[PDB]
RNA sequence: GAUGGGGAAGCUCCGUUUCAAAGGCCUGAUUUUAUGCAGGCCACCAUCGAAAGGGAAUCCGGUUAAGAUUCCGGAACCUGG
RNA sequence: GCUUGUGACGGCCCGUGAAAAUCCACAGGAAGGAAUAGUUUUCAUGCCAGGUCGUACUGAUAACCGCAGCAGGUCUCCAAG
């Protein structure tokens, strides 16, 4: 049958200004404001959350080791390991076809 | 010799980024 | 159980405006909330997101279409045409 | 706000210099199900850490303390 | 036919290595008590060699054109199988299973691939497994 | 009198765009060198709803050609293109929808949209969903091109301008019943304040040129002259007929 | 036609369905033969020709959507890719396939 | 809402990157001395505008006639160096 | 069960529902450096500084506005059987 205040002086239900309710070890309820939640890396390709990197605000990054920004393969904190699984396929079988392009610009120079 | 490679870069638009040329002739003064 | 005879899916306007006016909605709403195939997946997961995009939620294709359905009449009529143009001038 | 766990990692804290001071709470509870013991807890105090290492075993409690190091002033309970 | 062979290049698309080119040394095609799938074990060069050019002379050279190899298990699944290929008689004994176990033998075994890597790298056989794949 | 509610949009205060939710002015690309003398390849990002649009767009990346980057543009997207297609831009494109050409480029029955009036505007002419121009016609001397407007006007333009073939998505969209003043409520907040409209009848001598009366009517014609002068002009302006057609 | 082909093969001679399992069999050599849907992603068939020619195996393009391919088979799913690695009494490896 | 410009007898108006020569960086070159001369760059080119939007980090216990997530005691954390 | 937070799904639109500072990752390879020994402050620990103005109390059937100690007007959180 406790109630409890804002220990801020926002009144109003905004966004930042989220409550959590809290029994301090005096025994009374109190409030406890509580900060935005962080949301996971995305990937710049298929948009699915890339796993492996920790979940944090954006400056909350600056404070932490590489290991948790970060995986091993190339692109590791940017595409999504299926999306480099592509790219790598991509750029070997574009690359590949494109050189038997260029042998038959040399046979349509004998053919013709 | 062997190492070293030729790679020639191929201007024909729709490709490689345009080298630097002498753009004096126009120039806004 | 199939409910309602004539309304359908205009039944959520209830008696209002008019039975025309109903009825002719019921002909596009139809076409905007249905399911259609998908000319890349080989599946039918289109779906409208808006007017003009139509979302494939398989591979993953957006593409563009007509306002209540996914290909509009008077434009598979332009890719034919402009099908039959392009080779014209290389036959 | 820290814990230690083997005894040898803390005899190191106790001489890291930046530790002016430590402390030994004892506190009377029990284990398993029936019957009480002595449990002591040691704490060193860091410049930006407070550190403690839990004795539940009252044999290895009392060679620890003797080999305290002379400079640390200690506060017993 | 089986075009997974002892000689035969392959380009590494899952995993730290993706991207990387390698060469199929002793593939075993079934079977083995653990990796119980098709696999084969490889070798490939993990940097690249900097661009060289006319211009570099001196010490530079020999610092460029450094290479740093690997030798690893892959699943072929994981392998893109390409037409090129190597001559790889060289390192046969020391690309092996045995290799593995006993970790102290993989940088054993390095040093017989690099040293066969630097070499071709110089009298430019096989000048594509040496070029940096892009993507 | 007063100064009417026509007369009042001018000043422009409540009266303007509501430019938010905008994705951005929809343009075609700078005209360049790569573009007139061959062709330069894009592929398109997204196909994206715009606000206060009808229609929606595409956003196709370029490379810029004189610096390392990429250029992402907004183009009013025809129907039928695909995130993950490659859009080709110039004089030597080929003719398939999206591919953006020169008028000169195309033969006569062509079906293109979003065209130049002049070469180098970046698109006018037939943008808004479903729409398109046909060319029926070329002037290879005193270089110009034929082809009829949507409204079914013919006009000639150069034959440099650019076009980009294919009818505009969002076709279909006035086929449906609005159904209730509220759902005009939320077209019209998004594009400007034009809405409700009172009718210049129900309203005062001073509110308009329609008002006062002991019954509603207009009193004189509904025809305005088109050399009438400011605020005079409400109804029906300079008007060759008038009346239901048959 | 290429229906009567396939059908024919389905109790007289073995077969393998889908994209993953011919590349093992085509991996080891076993393929003799595979069919490849007309609406199949580019960068897929690609790689699927590109197998192929290392392996040098006839590449035949069905004409249809992968909807059709199965029906060919007679499977009631969709199939994007078949590989036949043995062929029956029907004459699919010595004609125009 | 300045600047550059453009009107206006003028008080001032337009406009906000505009028909503009609109700027200071990254270090190599120096071991006479510190920064000349050096290649390359980057063209976003005022400012104002929210105590409810975005946002670096603090908690418990005790304390006053009247102050505390600020004072006390303890336990943390962030930022710049 | 009630209050608030959250996650995965679903519905709706001719309505698809802010911007920026700020921070991070990746691509690239400029350069810089092991062998008698050379780095790394995105691993640990340790060291120093953290300014300016606000902070009392009512927030209303007498502390605000309605000539006033006025039955009027005035945004918001917590919420027991």
């Amino acid at each position: 049958a406790q109630r409890v205040t804002f220990r801020r002086r926002n009144p109003y239900n905004t966004r930042s200004n989220k409550i959590k309710v809290v029994k301090t070890p005096g025994g009374i309820l109190r409030a406890q404001h509580v900060k935005k939640l962080a949301t996971r890396p995305k990937c710049g390709d298929c948009g699915s959350a890339l796993q492996g990197i920790s979940t944090l605000r954006p400056r909350q990054y600056a404070t932490v080791s590489k290991t948790h920004k970060t995986v091993s393969r190339a692109y590791g904190g940017s595409r999504c390991a299926n999306c480099v699984k592509e790219r790598i396929i991509r750029a070997f079988l574009i690359e590949e076809q494109k050189i038997v392009k260029k042998v038959v610009k040399e046979q349509t120079e004998a053919a013709k | 010799n062997p190492l070293t490679h030729s790679t020639p870069k191929n201007f024909g638009i729709g490709q490689a980024v345009q080298p630097k040329r002498n753009l004096s002739r126009y120039v806004k003064w | 159980a199939k409910r309602t005879k004539k309304v359908g899916i205009t039944g959520k306007y209830g008696v209002r405006y008019g039975s025309s006016l109903r009825r002719q909605v019921k002909k596009l709403e139809i076409q905007q909330h249905a399911r259609y195939d998908c000319s890349f997946c080989g599946k039918k997961t289109v779906k409208r997101g808006a007017a003009g995009i139509w979302t494939c939620s398989c591979c993953k294709k957006t593409v563009a279409g007509g306002a209540y359905t996914v290909s509009t009449a008077a434009a598979a009529t332009v890719r034919s045409t402009i099908r039959r143009l392009r080779e014209m001038v290389e036959a | 706000a820290r814990e230690i766990t083997d005894i040898k990692q803390f005899l190191e804290l106790t001489r890291r210099a930046d530790v002016k001071t430590a402390t030994v709470k004892i506190n009377k509870k029990l284990n398993k199900a029936g019957k009480p013991f002595r449990q002591t807890k040691f704490k060193v105090r860091g410049s930006s850490s407070l550190y403690t290492l839990v004795i539940n075993d009252a044999g290895k409690a009392k060679k620890l303390i003797q080999s305290l190091p002379p400079t640390l002033k200690v506060n017993r309970l | 036919a089986k075009f997974l062979k002892a000689g035969k290049v392959a380009v590494v698309v899952r995993g730290r290595y993706a991207g990387k080119k390698v060469v199929i040394v002793k593939p075993h095609d079934e079977g083995s008590k653990s990796h119980p799938f098709g696999h084969a074990l490889v070798a490939g060069i993990e940097r690249y060699p900097l661009k060289v050019t006319k211009k570099h002379g001196a010490k530079k050279v020999a610092k460029r054109t450094k290479i740093k190899p690997f030798i690893k298990v892959v699943n072929y699944n994981h392998l893109l199988p390409t037409r090129y290929t190597l001559d790889v008689e060289a390192f046969k004994s020391v690309v092996s299973t045995e290799t593995f176990e006993q970790p102290s033998q993989r940088e054993e075994a390095k040093k017989v691939v690099k040293k066969a890597f630097e070499e071709r790298h110089q009298a430019g056989k096989n000048q594509w497994f040496f070029s940096k794949l892009r993507f | 009198g007063r100064v009417i509610r026509n007369q009042r949009k001018g000043a422009g205060s409540i009266f303007t765009s509501h430019t938010r939710l905008r994705q951005g002015a929809a343009k075609l690309r700078t005209l360049d060198y790569a573009e007139r003398h061959g062709y330069i390849r894009g592929i398109v990002k997204q196909i994206v709803h715009d606000s206060g649009r009808g229609a929606p767009l595409a956003k196709v990346v370029f490379r810029d050609p004189y610096k390392y980057r990429l250029r992402e543009e907004i183009f009013i997207a025809n129907e039928g293109v695909h995130t993950g297609q490659f859009i080709y831009a110039g004089k030597k494109a080929s003719l398939n929808v999206g591919n953006v050409l020169p008028l000169g480029s195309v033969p006569e029955g062509t079906i293109v949209s979003n065209v130049e009036e002049k070469p180098g505007d970046r698109g006018a002419l037939a943008r808004a969903s479903g729409n398109y121009v046909i060319i029926i016609g070329h002037n290879p001397d005193e270089n110009k091109t034929r082809v009829r407007l949507p409204s079914g006007a013919k006009k000639v333009i150069s034959s440099d301008a650019r076009g980009v073939i294919g009818v505009i998505a969002g076709g279909g969209r006035v086929d449906k019943p609005l159904l209730k003043a509220g759902r005009a409520f939320h077209k019209y907040r998004l594009k400007r304040n034009s809405w409700p409209k009172t009718r210049g009848v129900a309203m005062n001598p001073v509110d308009h040129p329609h008002g006062g009366g002991n019954h509603q009517h207009i009193g004189k014609a509904s025809t305005i002259s088109r050399g009438a002068v400011s605020g005079q002009k409400a109804g029906l302006i300079a008007a060759r007929r008038t009346g239901l057609l048959r | 036609s290429i229906n009567q082909k396939l059908a024919l093969v389905i109790k007289s001679g073995k077969y393998t369905l889908g994209y993953k399992s011919t590349v093992k069999s085509l991996r080891q050599g076993k393929s003799k033969l595979i069919i490849i849907a007309a609406n199949t992603p580019v960068l897929r068939k690609s790689e699927l020709e590109y197998y192929a020619m290392l392996s040098k195996t006839k590449v035949y393009y069905f004409q249809g959507g992968n909807n059709e391919l199965g029906t060919a088979v007679g499977k009631l799913f969709r199939v994007g890719v078949v590989s036949i690695l043995e062929a029956g009494d029907s004459d699919i490896l010595t004609t125009l396939a």
